[PDB]
């Protein structure tokens, strides 16, 4: 009968990087990433889904 | 700066003023982009000023604009950037020359005739 | 011209005698000396440079204002010059010591106009303002200013 | 030379402002096809 | 500076909003945390709806249908009210309080009217300059009604017009000019039958200039 | 600067963790321009991203080596490269004398593919014959824990010791 649910954080976490600036440089893309640490990109991992994924990333920070 | 050969060049306080009459005259359906267009525009004699930018690396090919207008006593002036040009002209595509025509009881004679005053009294 | 190229032609032949170089910005005034040696050419790159008929070399590059020197004006007698830049200043540099004696400051736009009178004191300045200032080189202050057009 | 975005409201370099707004309203769902 | 993306991106950019905020919406339905949509009905719509449900109370049910509009009204009205602050708080003091950007540089137009006895002119004259926020002086003299404008550039270009194609015996700005600071003060009126007194109240602001290039223009028009 | 590159190790399931392995792009710019296509292919086949990712470790013997990366058979026997087949080595300056350091494991000379061999030790016998593509910076103890999996007959380890995620660090 608990909560034990956080999928109501998931849609906050989402509408709220949804509205999160992301250069549309891969450049300045590449370099945010290096600032954090993550990678350029992973195996098979494009330009869109590499400004999505930091979006997703700065997401928390 | 980037091309000498820049006699009316306007630096970048009256600019705005420029493009926002550009976007205006977009919206009342009162210009006509692109050189040619410009060119025919100054050849019927409807043409109040032209515009064009100083990024077009062959200037010459909008060199005889200012002839052209010079010859029918038009006023004529450059900008900076070719790209912000043509997107206050209303297209995505970098544009190099628009033009402005005449309306009957226009509601923008006001500015386009200050406009003029303005490039008028810049050119030397 | 435009091209930073000072041309000296002759009375009898088309072509120009003399090219004096040394300036990439457009040459905005190019004014003799009344005697006829000295050469005074101001350009747009904040710059007013000197020249001769005997050598053609670079006597005085004079500087000082922030914009670009647009008209100069010498003296009926050549003691001083008076060159008006771009940004409403204008230095009446000295021919004889080196050093600027006047300035007129006191319009909004660049100085168009700038001639000596013949009396030896008045100084008309005519700028893009819609006035024209007249100074005195004794009273050493605006004498009139005048809506000329 | 900078520029402002239209869409973001921050300062952007002149030579990318057309890629930029070709691609800063690269539509969302075209991403899953 | 900034940049305006054309008509075609402001669709495309309206076109996203509306689909984010749909696609938003139906993500927090379904998740619950509002209920599902309950489908907006119209009179057109009452018999189509909750008609089968609407015969055995109809009276009931056109009062909530008629309610549900009514709600709908009310959201527009008072999301209209809450936006609607311009109206009121811009409407003169952040929708009409401009002054047409005079910081550094005042336009000044010097006028001279032939007659202006006329009490009306002067009153509308004196009244458009307030409201514009537009510095004056007017001397009255024999034959020579001088009037020195000095505004900001809009105040100048609406005042030029209403001088010379609103008001009527002849007026013409005989001097368009900029000047680096204030000169004239307040919008005020001063008699002066003699041109020395004239001169001396022009000579307070520095502005002779103005008052001895209409006495030479009134002297000019008198010749041919 | 050196291209440095990430694999996450994942033995019988089980992440032990991501490998960060710098290749040598002075000493050998072929065999780091390949293990950029390791890392992350690019319409390699029909516009299809095809590397190193999903790759298991098909030799492992114990303290020697850790040989792998074959993602055209997964047996060891695939050979692929970006200059359309097998290419010849870079240089022998480098040598496996070092633990830690992935050469380009091959069956003979210009044979250099896919295939990776992590020595575990000092080879002398290894060098030489391949060129050492790269060394690992950083994921030893994951290097470790893959040369110590049980191996059964012809070092083909009984565990599935595949690389879950590859990338460019």
């Amino acid at each position: 009968s608990e909560r034990q649910a956080e999928v109501l954080a998931e849609f906050e976490r989402r509408k709220r990087a949804r509205q999160i600036n992301v250069s549309t440089d891969d450049s300045e893309v590449k370099a945010c990433l290096r600032a954090l640490g993550e990678p350029i990109t992973l195996f098979g991992e494009g330009p869109a889904e590499r400004r999505e994924r930091l979006r997703n990333i700065l997401s928390v920070v | 700066d980037v091309n000498p050969k820049a006699y009316p060049l306007a630096d970048a306080h009256l600019t705005k003023k420029l493009l926002d009459l550009v976007q205006q005259s977009c919206n009342y359906k009162q210009l006509r982009k692109g050189a040619n267009e410009a060119t025919k525009t100054l050849n019927r004699g409807i043409s109040e000023f032209i515009v064009m930018a100083a990024d077009a690396e062959p200037l010459e090919i909008i060199l005889h604009l200012p002839l052209l207008c010079e010859d029918k006593n038009v006023p004529y002036v450059f900008v900076r950037s070719k790209q912000a040009l043509g997107r206050a002209c209303g297209v995505s595509r970098p544009v190099i020359a628009c033009s402005v025509t005449i309306k009957e009881g226009s509601q923008l004679k006001q500015q386009i005739q200050s406009i003029q005053q303005s490039i008028e009294r810049l050119l030397v | 011209a435009a091209d930073g190229s000072v041309k000296l032609w002759s009375l009898d032949s088309d072509e120009p005698v003399a090219d004096i170089e040394g300036h990439t910005v457009r040459v905005a005034r190019v004014m003799w000396h009344p005697s006829g040696r000295f050469l005074g050419t101001t350009c747009y790159d904040r710059s007013w440079r000197l020249w001769d008929l005997e050598a053609q070399e670079e006597i005085l590059h004079q500087e000082g204002h922030s914009m670009g020197v647009y008209d100069i004006a010498f003296h009926q007698d050549g003691s001083l010059a008076g060159t008006g830049g771009l940004d409403a200043f204008g230095r009446v540099w000295d021919l004889r010591t080196g050093r600027c004696i006047m300035f007129l400051e006191g319009h909004l736009k660049e100085i168009y106009g700038i001639n000596f009178s013949p009396n030896g004191y008045h100084i008309a300045t005519g700028s893009g303002d819609n006035t024209c200032k007249v100074w005195d080189l004794r009273q050493r202050r605006c004498v009139y200013t005048i809506p000329a057009h | 030379e900078y520029l402002v975005s239209p869409i973001t409201g921050e300062k952007i370099p002149a030579s990318k402002m057309q890629e930029h707004m070709r691609i800063g309203l690269l539509d969302p769902r075209w991403l899953e096809q | 500076l900034g940049v305006y993306l054309t008509k075609k991106e402001q669709k495309k950019l309206r076109r996203q909003t509306r689909r984010e905020a749909q696609k938003e919406l139906q993500e927090k339905v379904r998740l619950g945390l509002m209920p599902p949509p309950e489908p907006k009905v119209r009179i057109s719509n009452l018999m189509r709806v909750l008609g089968t449900e609407a015969v055995q109370d109809p009276t009931k049910v056109e009062a909530h249908v008629r309610a549900q509009m009514a709600k709908r009204q009310k959201a527009h009205e008072e999301a209209n009210a809450a936006r609607k602050l311009t109206a009121e708080q811009r409407k003169v003091k952040k929708i009409k309080k401009l002054k047409e950007d005079i910081s550094q540089g005042v336009h000044i137009s010097v006028y001279r009217v032939r007659n202006l006895s006329n009490p009306a002119k002067k009153f509308k004259i004196e009244a458009n300059a307030g409201q514009l926020y537009l510095t004056g002086v007017v001397v009255l003299h024999k034959d020579v009604n001088v009037v020195v404008v000095e505004g900001g550039p809009k105040a100048q270009k609406k005042f030029k017009r209403l001088m010379l194609h609103r008001i009527k015996n002849k007026c013409v700005l005989v001097w368009e000019g900029t000047a680096k600071d204030r000169s004239f003060g307040e919008m005020k009126f001063k008699q002066c039958p003699t041109e020395n007194m004239a001169r001396e109240h022009f000579k307070k602001h520095g502005a002779e200039h103005y008052w001895d290039l209409a006495l030479s223009e009134s002297v000019l028009e008198s010749t041919d | 600067v050196n291209p440095v590159v990430f694999f996450d190790v994942s033995i019988g399931g089980q992440e032990v963790g991501r490998m960060k392995i710098e290749l040598f792009a002075d000493v050998v710019p072929k065999t780091a321009e390949n293990f950029r296509q390791f890392c992350t292919g690019e319409f390699r086949k029909d516009g299809v991203p095809i590397g190193y990712k999903g790759s298991t470790f098909h030799r492992v013997i114990k303290d020697f080596m850790i040989q792998g990366g074959d993602f055209v058979n997964g047996d060891g026997t695939g050979v692929a490269s970006i200059y359309r087949g097998p290419f010849a080595d870079e240089n022998f300056k480098l040598r496996h004398s070092a633990p830690g350091l992935l050469s380009m494991a091959n069956s003979g000379p210009s044979t250099n593919g896919c295939q990776f061999f992590i020595t575990c030790s000092k080879c002398d016998w290894l060098d030489g014959k391949h060129v050492v593509f790269g060394k690992i910076i950083d994921g030893l103890l994951v290097m470790r824990k893959i040369e110590n999996v049980p191996t059964g007959p012809n070092n083909k380890p009984k565990l599935p010791v595949v690389i879950s995620q590859c990338g460019e660090m």
